[PDB]
RNA sequence: GCCCGGAUAGCUCAGGGUAGAGCAGGGGAUUGAAAAUCCCCGUGUCCUUGGUUCGAUUCCGAGUCCGGGCACCA
RNA sequence: GGGCCUGACUGCGAGGCCUGCAAGCCGAGCAGGGGCGAAAGCCGGGCCUAGUGAACCGGUGGUCCCGUGUGGAAGGGCCAU
RNA sequence: UGGUGUUGGCUCUUGGUCGCGCCUGCGUAGGAUAGGUGGGAGCCUGUGAACCCCCGCCUCCGGGUGGGGGGGAGGCGCCGG
RNA sequence: GGGGGGAACCUGGGGAACUGAAACAUCUCAGUACCCAGAGGAGAGGAAAGAGAAAUCGACUCCCUGAGUAGCGGCGAGCGA
């Protein structure tokens, strides 16, 4: 971690539950990750977003 | 301002509210001009002006209405405030209410769902010459 | 200053208490106590000065019970009190408390 | 963490209809020189993107970065 | 070097390495829902061994467990960070 | 050292902010001093119009406005460049 | 009528530190020691603007229990209805 690569989580984009932590370096990737994840509330895979630790 | 108003001004006072009805009862009182005046309702919405989202903006079909049928299109101007015809002076009284309290419903049914304040932040009723009052939405 | 001659009020004694921290209702981690000690409070005691009879007496009472000086006087007034001290009159007025 | 803020040309800077000002640079006048003075000239998505308006550095949303402010730190 | 991709999974975990404790480590297999592959299969980040910090206190998103006569509310628990 | 108690009277000058009354709002095209939109073909006149006489006056210098002395039937908009 | 005395005990007004926290400041020691005032053979408390969930109880005091519970706590040492 720094002040550039960065924690983040990770949101059910259904749901809006956080299920994921992770990280970047936000330089490299300022886009805002988003990623297929299993969500559990949902079970089932469900394209998370990022979103601010 | 001429005589003609002057006397209309009289049957008045700012200070009362009036009521939905005590308000077309007086819109004869006060239309003394040479035709069908009409009459009018100003609100004031407490929104923010500057803006969009938040804008007001719509029709209403009033059941009677005009008689100039219905479906009147209001929209909030630069300012906070909202104008429309409710009706020709004649329209019985037990007919104006009816519209006057048809279209203040519309305005509460167009209220954003990001608006500050009382919405309704003050309403009058009046007519195309006479003077105005204000009235308990 | 001291004792209220009306109310009996007297100086207590309270802590100074000294924090730091930011509250736990303000999402802080909560406040410490960076010291504690003794000190008094007092009464708010102060001159009254009232003409009965004539006579000039003079009160120590705390603030709160300035009014309830003047109607001593009032309640003074079907009272023999010609011709005595102050210091029996002021005797004579505190009696009626 | 939250609140107030600046970004306008090489440097510094004031600003719902617009884009300029100081000296730096260059050309010319002048001088024995260095200047000072004087005349012209440049040097712009007005941080970014998105939205109002007929349109905008000007209003607003969103971003990015430095500037400032207050507080907290198991 | 390329093509597709997000397993840098969720629920667990037989059995071990290490070891005073507490930690640290490796892990087959089953379920859910996936990826890649014609398939066998592989995939619970990175050839590997460093890149870290017990608790307490508190923050933020869920959950809807407790709620001081009762219904709510305050505040706390629980999962995640 | 702020606030407040003990702590009062008169006055001058004052702002904030609440209600109502009214006036001020001039980039250019233009009858020329356009606040945002809406409403609205009549409104302003024996509750005195056309200019005129003292003017609160603001001014972007043309004018905007406002009470009255004089004053005795016409000004201002739809129209439309 | 008071004044002054009384071993302990009682109430009221004030009120430490060593020490413990294997340093220390919040915390502890402890409202203890001690000083002071008052009482009396006791003193204090006492006949609900109480308890608190029993649709209940019924002044106060003292013992046993409840209970090292409920909780409080640099959530530490500890304290403790
Ligand atoms: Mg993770
Ligand atoms: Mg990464
Ligand atoms: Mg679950
Ligand atoms: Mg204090
Ligand atoms: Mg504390
Ligand atoms: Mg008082
Ligand atoms: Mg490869
Ligand atoms: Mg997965
Ligand atoms: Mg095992
Ligand atoms: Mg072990
Ligand atoms: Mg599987
Ligand atoms: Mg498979
Ligand atoms: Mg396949
Ligand atoms: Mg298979
Ligand atoms: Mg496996
Ligand atoms: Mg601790
Ligand atoms: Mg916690
Ligand atoms: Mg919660
Ligand atoms: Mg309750
Ligand atoms: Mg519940
Ligand atoms: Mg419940
Ligand atoms: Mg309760
Ligand atoms: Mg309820
Ligand atoms: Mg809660
Ligand atoms: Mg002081
Ligand atoms: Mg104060
Ligand atoms: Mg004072
Ligand atoms: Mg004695
Ligand atoms: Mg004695
Ligand atoms: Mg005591
Ligand atoms: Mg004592
Ligand atoms: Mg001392
Ligand atoms: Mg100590
Ligand atoms: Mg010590
Ligand atoms: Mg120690
Ligand atoms: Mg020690
Ligand atoms: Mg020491
Ligand atoms: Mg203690
Ligand atoms: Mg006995
Ligand atoms: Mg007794
Ligand atoms: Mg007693
Ligand atoms: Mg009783
Ligand atoms: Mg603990
Ligand atoms: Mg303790
Ligand atoms: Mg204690
Ligand atoms: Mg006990
Ligand atoms: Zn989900």
């Amino acid at each position: 971690a720094s002040e550039v690569r960065i924690k983040l989580l990770l949101e059910c984009t259904e749901c809006k539950r956080r299920n994921y932590a992770t990280e970047k370096n936000k330089r490299n990737t300022p886009n805002k990750l988003e990623l297929r994840k299993y969500c559990p509330w949902c079970r089932k895979h469900t394209v998370h977003r990022e979103v601010k630790i | 301002h001429g005589k003609r108003y002057r006397a209309l001004l009289e049957k008045v006072d700012p200070n009362k509210v009036y009521t939905i009805d005590e308000a077309a009862r007086l819109v004869k009182e006060l239309a003394t001009a040479k035709f069908d005046e009409t009459v009018e309702v100003h609100a004031k919405l407490g929104i923010d002006p500057r803006r969009s989202d938040q804008n007001v903006r719509g029709t209403v079909s009033l059941p009677h209405g005009l008689g100039k049928a219905g479906r009147i299109e209001f929209r909030n101007d630069k300012t906070g405030a909202i104008h429309a015809p409710v009706g020709k002076a004649s329209f019985p009284p037990e007919k104006l209410a009816d519209n006057i309290r048809a279209f203040i419903r519309a305005l509460e049914a167009h209220k954003p769902e990001g608006a500050k304040g009382t919405f309704l932040r003050s309403v009058y009723v009046t007519t195309t010459m006479g003077p105005s009052v204000r009235i308990n939405p | 200053s001291k004792v209220c001659e009306i109310s009996g009020k007297r100086p207590i004694v309270a802590n100074s208490i000294q924090r730091r921290g930011k509250a736990k209702r303000e999402g802080g981690v909560g406040k410490k106590t960076t010291g504690i000690s003794k000190r008094r409070q007092y009464p708010n005691l102060q001159k009254v000065r009232v003409r009965v009879a004539g006579q000039e007496i003079t009160f120590r009472v705390a603030a709160s019970h300035i009014p309830k000086v003047y109607e001593l006087v009032e309640r003074a007034k079907g009272l023999k009190l010609e011709g005595l001290s102050p210091k029996e009159i002021k005797k004579e007025l505190l009696k009626l408390l």
